[PDB]
């Protein structure tokens, strides 16, 4: 039976089900650092469930086939013009940070539906309570203007107060010098334009807001290059932690039910990303807009119900 | 970005002649556009116009036109023989119609 | 297809096909004996036949 | 009507314009409901008393019942007012307009 | 809220409305007042907010006032007479403080304030049952006690009503006050033809909810409470706008679709017994409620607004939880107008 | 008569049914078959009217109507399968749905029995109409157009409902036949003067009258090509039915009520006419030309004589017909062009030379030349007002003279002259078009070949 | 309300055993036709909205629509014919009970009867 107010009336509550090893664990660092694979050891070893970071097309391997859709459907912006041409006049910086942190917003919440649904742990890459840093980055360097922080505020402030913040939150410190080598000899064409001003203006947001709000809600270990390596290490540090400061402890069956009723239903969850502010950067004309909503809708599987396509072979619909 | 919407460019008007030199301006599509054509004719000139107008034609004499006229020629051939009017004045009988005895 | 279990599977839900045609059945076939008791009390009650 | 009913009628008639009228506060509006009851009450005990109806002598006791339950929704909504605003105004509920 | 607390308050609120239906005690009447009043007050504040919170504490004060008048009501006339049923009502000055207490209630005009603030501060579930639920206790006193009730009061308060309904929806932007002004015109019209015939009340009542329940179950499937934001939803999904469109004129009156039958046979019944000016007052006042319904369509589904780019991500996600009754709403709402003759079952 | 209306609301799904790319065929197919059904009431008796059922009967003012709008069903679907060639085929299926559901409602309404079964199917006729022309028009003017469509419509027509309920709680009956056996004077009284105004002012504003006709350049020249055919061929008509109809109750106190009705007309017609000289938009002009010739109309019913009321019926099926044409033969130029200013595109007689001679005849049917239906309503009119008054022989020619000018104007300044110089995208006319035309022009002269079939009643 | 309050009825009956001496509605009914209809627009609504194939989602579910609306429209038309053959009978039976204020008037021919006439010019 799907969850909803009957599945709570009998039986099923939410708190018999943590193990006190959920610890919604948040991992952040510089561009190019040891983040993800310190996540994904750390859900190794811990026994959680990894969530890669959220990308542009997270939103495509959660719906339909884990096939991403092209980039004029899903997203409308992408990474490599704005590290080519960051101060473009078509308003692709923008349009990438509110798709960004729409996507970690839907990632936030599959995260959290998972957690309280089953009860084993995840380990998140990047949160939405991080993601203000890239912003920033890009006001100071004049990639975006003010209206548009503006409007990422307006939408954080009526988006992310409805969740909890994650347990602990780790930290990985990398030197900008040391972040420009690893850039250097990555290899892709693209990131070798990023700015030093950029990486510094991400890292002096990181240590200045985040790091320092976070400590009043969460745990913040922060760390350094050489022991990002040693996983073993930062596994025994989590497990030893007095979890006893966050709103966590102070949830009771109620709050539990209404955070998991809010969690599914995907569309409660991204309404208020939409909301009518007029930015040229995101607003879209209504020829353009009809023009790409017919477009999706002659996808093979997007035309009806994820039950309902006859294209990609669903049988029996007559009587469903 | 000095502009106010994410706009498609207003795109130019599409010949129909241009990929097809006898369109008939009824379809993209050759085939689907002659058939278009083929019944539009048909029915408007062929069927509806001209089978319509000559059963239109020839409607049975339903108005009452023609026995109105046979009605006045045995009237008029019966009154004038007898010396009587050709018309009279009263529609009616003045017997049956009882008037209001007195208008003072 | 689908990456998802897509709750509507690949054959319907038996039981709440079954109860959604029984339930016609049954309220038409209550429908045409109702009408028929109804069409028979009318024609004792005025005696036409 | 004796002047009994006069009287109580004129003050139910006051504690209904007291109410109407909505100085600053909220208790004041609050204890105007609270003295329309007693007035209704004294009126009610008053007739039935007069006219010996004996079963209708249990009416009062509800009507103060529910009376009672009338002050504790209002006292309630004042507390949450309070808290939300540190003063029971009445100025300050004016988020929603017409 | 606990849902077992949330379902018992529900209950206790359509407990009271039924003891206010089923009893001939005038008492008993109040009793189901204050019971609906007392269980209704937390369903507003069900989602706290400083909103919800001052929108509870108008919807208490306004029914508090009301309460009194009506119980001061009763007792006049039980002491020009010593009766406790619900019947004629003979005396002109307890008839007078029960008409006003019952519209008070209802929100009939000059009462009508109170109606779109409590509107706009709750969320549209309590908005709903509030516009719908909430007038069926006053409607049925009212119907009880029609004969004994003086038509110049009663006529005034409701031309005042759709009067003031039209004026004030013509201004406002928010979805949930337009509801209001026209839950408000509504009530004037079925307050009109209270003292020549109930049925025509009940009928129009019964319409009324249909419509008001569709509109309201259409808003919660698209979640705008805004002009704008009921913009977008052509683009996310084109069957609401088409369907809330098809509603909205039927709401506005017009013919063939179903909102028409209640006024046409309203204007009727007071035809029958030479009420002509009346008729045609209320009726071109009521364009102006279907001028500003027509003017909520051209901006929702008759025009194309400017959308935004996230709204491509909740293209790929479907609505989870469905309203089974909205079709049947819809339909009863716009395709019924050619069963008028079955109104013969409601008297 | 049912065999006309359930092909119709077959008509429906059919549409709904059918393939992406043969919505158009089959629709025009059924539409012209329909149609050709509908040509068997033309059979109508000269003592009294065909009464098929309790609901519906048709009588010799219906029957021309009711062909009209079956044969300009069809019209309409072939000049709409040009400009929506890039629409989505679930918004193709919605418009056919629209024309569909208008031609329905306008089937019921010319034979309903009823007078309320009529106005409710009278307003019926709005829904589809305003949806057209706000959801299918061009220019940001449209939404003011339905809003001033719809609202001087309905604020004339409510109180024509509030008329009818009163006369059937006082009568006790509104079946049209009852009503004209047992109909009885109307005395001279307050009451029964607005009596008379509730009755007349929803058909007059839908005629419409001089100085309620503010809507009609909006709606028709903000409307797309099938709505401004379906308003100015039968929508307009609608009013002139109404009071044809609705005239039997309202004497003796017609006869004194209508001066003001007809002066207005008079004069207006003359303004309008006048007006047409001086318009810089071209379907301007053939909105104030449908205003003149309908302020006639208004005329001949008011003053009530038999000869005044064939005029009537053959000035509107001959004005409806002509108009759908001139509003066609506008519309192509507009899809080559992409303007309406009229001195845009100039001589196109040397670019164009059928659609020059399809503007010629249209032109020649607008002035009433004979023996075109068109002359044969206005003169009966013309006589019937003569013998009304000696005067109004005056504001009939100055009509007439002002008429031709108007027209003529047109063409020459349309077809005539040199071409525009920078204007090198006029394709030759398509074979859609001519037929379209074709459609259009023959059943004027088939028509004047017969004339009886269109005179109405009083024949 | 003027048949709320009548002799003899019985509060929450919405059929009274008087109401079968009237014949019952043919099952082709017109309207019976008509509320299968709103039963198969409220059905193909269901569809739409759900985002399903509007015309073959479910049958078993348009059925089940279908079927449940003329279910209760049989049972309201039977009602509204039993209330206006009562309220048919409750007027003929005044009219008889009253003969003074349903007089037989005389019957006058166009003969005799004299109407003004109102010239057409
Ligand atoms: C003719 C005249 C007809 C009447 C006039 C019109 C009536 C209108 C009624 C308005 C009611 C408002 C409403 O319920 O919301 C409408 C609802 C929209 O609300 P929503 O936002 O989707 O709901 C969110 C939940 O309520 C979120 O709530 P939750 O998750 O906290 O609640 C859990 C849930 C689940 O409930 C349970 O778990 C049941 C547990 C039982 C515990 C028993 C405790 C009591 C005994 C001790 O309970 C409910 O959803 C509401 C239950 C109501 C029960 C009423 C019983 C009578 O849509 C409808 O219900 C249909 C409306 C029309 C109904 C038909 C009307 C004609 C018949
Ligand atoms: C009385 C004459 C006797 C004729 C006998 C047979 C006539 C059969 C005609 C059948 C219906 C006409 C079809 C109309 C559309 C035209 C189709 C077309 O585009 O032609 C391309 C075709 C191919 O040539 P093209 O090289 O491609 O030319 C391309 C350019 O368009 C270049 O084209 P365009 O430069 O050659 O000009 C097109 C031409 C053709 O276009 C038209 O304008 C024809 C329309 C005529 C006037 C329209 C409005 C007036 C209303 C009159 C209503 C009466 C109708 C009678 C029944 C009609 C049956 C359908 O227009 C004209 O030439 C001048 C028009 C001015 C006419 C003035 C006459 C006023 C009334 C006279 C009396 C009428 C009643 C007769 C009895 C009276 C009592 C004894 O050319 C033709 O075949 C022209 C048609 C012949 C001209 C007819 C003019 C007189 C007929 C009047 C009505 C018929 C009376 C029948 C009773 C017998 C007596
Ligand atoms: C009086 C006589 C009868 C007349 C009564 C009235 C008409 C009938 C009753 C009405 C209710 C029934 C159907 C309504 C629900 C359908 C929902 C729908 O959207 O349809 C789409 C659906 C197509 O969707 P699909 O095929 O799944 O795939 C395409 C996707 O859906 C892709 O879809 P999409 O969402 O992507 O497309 C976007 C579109 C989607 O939005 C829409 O499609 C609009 C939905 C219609 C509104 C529903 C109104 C509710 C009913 C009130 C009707 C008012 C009547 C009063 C007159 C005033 C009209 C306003 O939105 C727009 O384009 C926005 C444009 C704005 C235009 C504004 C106009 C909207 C109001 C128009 C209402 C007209 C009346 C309904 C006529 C039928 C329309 C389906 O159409 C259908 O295929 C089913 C239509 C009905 C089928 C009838 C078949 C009957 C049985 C077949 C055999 C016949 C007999 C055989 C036996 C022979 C003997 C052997
Ligand atoms: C392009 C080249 C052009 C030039 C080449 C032309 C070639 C020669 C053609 C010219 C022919 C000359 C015309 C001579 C007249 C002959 C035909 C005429 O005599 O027939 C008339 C017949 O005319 C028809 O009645 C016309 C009917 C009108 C058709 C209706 C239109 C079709 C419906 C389509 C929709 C229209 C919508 C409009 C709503 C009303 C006479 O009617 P009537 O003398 O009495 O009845 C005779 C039969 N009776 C006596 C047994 C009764
Ligand atoms: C833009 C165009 C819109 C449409 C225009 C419609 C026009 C409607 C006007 C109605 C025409 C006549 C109405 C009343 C009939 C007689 C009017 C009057 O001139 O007659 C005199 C009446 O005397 C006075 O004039 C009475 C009328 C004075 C008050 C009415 C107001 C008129 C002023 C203009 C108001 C604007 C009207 C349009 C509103 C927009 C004769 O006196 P008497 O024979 O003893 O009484 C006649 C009536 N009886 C027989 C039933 C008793
Ligand atoms: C506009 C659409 C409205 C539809 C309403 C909902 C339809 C589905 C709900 C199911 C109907 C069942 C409800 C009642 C059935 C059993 C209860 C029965 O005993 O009630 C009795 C009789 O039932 C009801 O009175 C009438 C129910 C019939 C409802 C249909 C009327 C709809 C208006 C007509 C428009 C066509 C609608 C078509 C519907 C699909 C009450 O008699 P009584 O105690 O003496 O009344 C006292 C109060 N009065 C006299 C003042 C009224
Ligand atoms: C595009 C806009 C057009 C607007 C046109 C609107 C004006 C329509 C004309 C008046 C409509 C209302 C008239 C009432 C309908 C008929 C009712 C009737 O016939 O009964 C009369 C009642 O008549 C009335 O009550 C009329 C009252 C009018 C009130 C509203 C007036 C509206 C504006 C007046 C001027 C409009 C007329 C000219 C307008 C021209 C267009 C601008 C007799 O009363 P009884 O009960 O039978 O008693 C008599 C025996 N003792
Ligand atoms: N809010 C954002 N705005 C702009 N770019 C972002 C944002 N979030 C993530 N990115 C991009 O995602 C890329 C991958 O992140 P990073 O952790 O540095 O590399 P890796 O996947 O190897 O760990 C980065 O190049 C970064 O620029």
């Amino acid at each position: 039976l799907q969850y909803g107010p009957l599945a709570f009336v009998l039986g099923e509550r939410t708190t018999r089900k943590l193990t006190e090893t959920s610890k919604v664990i948040t991992v952040d660092g510089n561009i190019c650092s040891g983040k993800g694979r310190l996540a994904r050891e750390i859900a190794e070893k811990l026994g959680l469930r990894h969530f890669p970071e959220a990308g542009i097309h997270y939103a495509d391997s959660t719906t339909g086939d884990g096939k991403p859709l092209d980039v004029q459907l899903s997203g409308n912006c992408s990474l490599e013009k704005f590290y080519d041409d960051p101060k473009s006049n078509d308003g692709n910086s923008y349009r990438l940070q509110s798709w960004l942190y729409a996507s970690r917003l839907l990632q936030y919440a599959d995260a959290l539906e998972h957690l309280l649904s089953t009860g084993q742990g995840v380990v998140l890459e990047r949160s939405i309570y991080s993601d203000f840093v890239f912003l920033e980055a890009m006001y100071r360097q004049g990639f975006i203007r003010k209206q548009c922080v503006e409007h990422y505020n307006e939408v954080k402030k009526v988006t992310a107060c409805e969740y909890l913040p994650p347990h602990v939150v780790v930290y990985v410190d990398v030197p900008v010098p040391e972040i420009q080598s690893r850039i250097q000899k990555k290899g892709n064409p693209h990131e070798m334009k990023i700015t030093a001003a950029y990486l510094q203006d991400i890292e002096n947001a990181y240590k200045k807001t985040f790091l320092p709000e976070m400590s009043e809600k969460c745990e913040v270990l922060q760390y350094s290059a050489r022991e990002a390596e040693d996983a073993e290490k930062v596994v025994e540090d989590i497990e030893y932690l007095k979890c006893d400061k966050g709103p966590w402890p102070d949830q009771d069956d109620r709050t539990f039910h209404r955070l998991r009723m809010l969690v599914q239903n995907k569309l409660e969850v991204l309404n208020y990303t939409t909301i009518p502010v007029y930015l040229p950067e995101i607003t879209i004309g209504a020829h353009q807009s009809d023009r790409v909503f017919q477009k999706f809708t002659e996808l093979p599987g997007r035309k009806y119900s994820p039950g309902y396509n006859e294209d990609v072979g669903d049988k029996w619909i007559w009587l469903k | 970005p000095t502009i106010r919407l994410q706009e498609d460019p207003d795109p130019e008007d599409e010949n129909l002649y241009e990929k097809n030199p006898d369109s008939h301006g009824y379809d993209k599509d050759p085939i689907v556009d002659l058939w278009n054509m083929r019944v539009v004719f048909f029915f408007g000139f062929s069927i509806v116009l001209v089978l319509g107008s000559t059963f239109v034609a020839y409607l049975p004499d339903y108005r009452m036109q023609e026995w109105a006229r046979r009605e006045a020629e045995r009237l008029v051939k019966y009154r004038e023989a007898n010396g009587l009017p050709l018309m009279e004045s009263n529609c009616f009988d003045p017997n049956k119609i009882q008037l209001p005895e007195d208008e003072d | 297809k689908f990456y998802i279990r897509e709750p509507p599977h690949g054959s319907p839900d038996w039981l709440k096909v079954g109860l959604t045609l029984g339930t016609s059945v049954f309220l038409w076939i209550y429908l045409i004996k109702q009408h028929k008791e109804d069409v028979l009390e009318y024609k004792r009650r005025n005696g036409l036949e | 009507m004796p002047l009994v009913y006069m009287n109580i009628i004129m003050a139910f008639a006051i504690a209904l314009a007291g109410l109407l009228m909505y100085r600053s506060h909220l208790m004041s509006s609050l204890l105007c409901l609270e003295g329309m009851m007693l007035s209704l009450f004294i009126m009610s005990t008053l007739i039935i008393l007069n006219t010996h109806f004996t079963l209708a002598n249990m009416m009062p006791i509800i009507l103060l019942v529910f009376a009672a339950c009338e002050a504790a929704l209002g006292l309630s909504l004042l507390v949450m007012v309070s808290n939300t605003y540190g003063t029971d105004y009445v100025q300050n509920l004016n988020l929603l307009q017409c | 809220m606990n849902p077992i607390i949330y379902t018992t308050l529900i209950m206790t609120v359509m407990s009271g409305t039924m003891l206010v239906m089923i009893s001939s005690h005038w008492l008993l009447i109040w009793i189901g007042f204050e019971m609906n009043l007392l269980a209704m007050i937390p369903v507003l504040m069900k989602n706290f907010n400083p909103r919800a919170t001052e929108a509870a504490t108008k919807y208490f004060l306004t029914q508090a006032t009301a309460s009194m008048m009506l119980m001061m009501a009763i007792i006049i006339n039980l002491l020009y007479s010593g009766q406790w049923t619900i019947t004629k009502m003979f005396n002109p000055v307890a008839m007078t403080m029960m008409t006003m207490a019952l519209a008070m209630k209802l929100g009939l005009s000059p009462f009508h304030f109170w109606v779109p603030e409590v509107t706009q501060g709750i969320s549209l579930q309590a908005g709903l049952l509030l516009l719908t639920w909430q007038k069926l206790a006053p409607l049925s006193v009212l119907c009880q006690i029609s004969q004994s009730i003086n038509p110049n009061l009663m006529l005034t308060m409701a031309m005042l009503s759709i009067l003031i309904g039209g004026w004030g929806g013509l201004n406002q932007t928010q979805l949930r006050k337009i509801m209001a002004y026209s839950s408000i015109a509504h009530m004037g019209w079925m307050t009109a033809v209270l003292p020549y015939n109930t049925t025509m009340t009940i009928l129009n009542l019964l319409i009324y909810i249909t419509m008001t329940l569709a509109m309201f179950m259409l808003l919660i499937h698209s979640s705008a409470t805004t002009t704008l934001s009921l913009s977008h939803t052509w683009n996310k999904m084109p069957v609401i706008t088409s369907l809330m469109m098809v509603t909205l004129l039927s709401m506005g009156g017009l013919p063939p679709l179903s909102g028409f039958m209640p006024k046409w046979m309203i204007i009727q019944e007071m035809t029958k017994n030479e009420s002509i000016i009346m008729p045609t007052l209320m009726a071109m006042t009521a364009l102006l409620n279907l001028y500003f319904y027509m003017r909520l369509a051209y901006s929702s589904s008759l025009t194309m607004f400017p959308s935004t780019n996230n709204m491509k991500m909740k293209w790929q996600f479907e609505h989870t939880k469905q309203m089974k009754l909205l079709p049947t709403m819809i339909v009863l709402s716009t395709l019924v107008l050619p069963m008028t003759p079955a109104l013969s079952s409601l008297n | 008569m049912l065999k006309i209306i359930i092909p119709t609301t077959m008509l429906l799904p059919m549409t709904w049914m059918s393939k992406h790319n043969m919505i158009w065929i089959n629709a025009t197919v059924h539409s012209l078959l329909i149609s050709l059904i509908s040509l068997s009431l033309l059979n109508q008796l000269g003592e009294n009217s065909l009464n098929f059922s309790l609901t519906f009967f048709s009588d010799s003012l219906s029957a021309p109507l009711l062909v009209l709008t079956t044969w300009l069903l069809p019209l309409m679907l072939m000049a709409s399968q040009s400009h929506l060639s890039k629409e989505t085929t679930t918004r193709k299926k919605l418009y056919i749905t629209m024309l569909i559901l208008l031609q329905l409602f306008l089937i019921m309404t010319f034979t309903a029995t009823e007078l309320i079964l009529f106005y409710i199917l009278f307003e019926a006729t709005l829904v589809p109409t305003l949806i057209i022309i706000t959801r299918w028009g061009n220019q940001t003017e449209r939404l003011n157009a339905g809003l001033y469509f719809l609202f001087y419509t309905l604020a004339g027509s409510l109180p024509l409902l509030v008329a009818l309920v009163y006369i059937q709680n006082t009568t006790g009956s509104l079946n049209f036949l009852i009503i004209h056996y047992w109909s009885h004077p109307l005395s001279n009284s307050w009451s029964n003067i607005f009596m008379w105004l509730a009755c007349i002012m929803a058909f007059m504003v839908k005629m419409p009258l001089y100085g309620l006709h503010l809507w009609l350049p909006k709606a028709h020249v903000e409307a797309p090509i099938a709505g401004s055919m379906v308003l100015a061929a039968v929508l307009l008509k609608l009013g002139g039915y109404g009071m044809m109809r609705i005239t039997t109750i309202l004497n003796p106190l017609t006869n004194y009520m209508a001066y003001p009705f007809l002066m207005l007309s008079m004069w207006g017609m003359i303004m309008t006419s006048s007006i047409c000289l001086r318009q810089t938009d071209l379907k301007s002009l053939i909105a104030y030309s449908s205003v003149s010739h309908m302020a006639l109309v208004i005329v001949a019913i008011m003053i009530q004589t038999p000869w005044s009321f064939m005029g009537a019926t053959a000035l509107m099926i001959a004005h409806g017909l002509t108009s759908s044409m001139l509003f066609c033969l506008a519309n192509t130029n507009y899809e080559r062009v992409h303007s309406r200013t009229m001195i845009l595109a100039r001589g196109l007689q040397t670019l164009l030379p059928l659609m020059a001679t399809w503007w010629l005849v249209a032109s020649l049917t607008n002035l009433a030349l004979p023996p075109s239906i068109n002359l044969i309503g206005e003169l009966f009119i013309i006589t019937a007002s003569f013998s009304w008054s000696n005067i109004t022989i005056i504001l009939m020619g100055m009509n007439m003279m002002i008429t031709a000018l108007y027209s003529l104007y047109m063409l020459i300044t349309t077809q005539r002259g040199k071409y525009t110089h920078h204007i090198n995208n006029i394709k030759p006319s398509f074979t859609r078009e001519n037929a379209l035309m074709a459609l259009h022009i023959l059943p004027l002269l088939l028509l004047t070949l017969n004339p009886k079939m269109i005179l109405g009643p009083l024949y | 309300t003027m048949m709320s309050g009548r002799p003899g009825r019985v509060p929450l009956q919405f059929l009274p055993n008087e109401a079968r001496s009237l014949p019952p509605p043919k099952l082709t009914d017109p309207r019976l036709v008509y509320m299968g209809f709103l039963g198969y627009c409220s059905g193909l609504i269901d569809n739409a909205i759900r985002r399903r194939p509007v015309v073959s989602a479910g049958l078993h579910r348009q059925l089940l629509y279908v079927t449940s609306f003329v279910f209760f429209g049989y049972y309201l038309l039977k009602r509204q014919d039993y209330m206006y053959a009562l309220r048919d009978h409750d007027m003929f039976a005044y009219v008889k009970s009253h003969p003074e204020d349903f007089p037989e008037k005389d019957k006058k021919t166009y003969g005799e009867i004299l109407e003004e006439f109102h010239p057409v010019r």
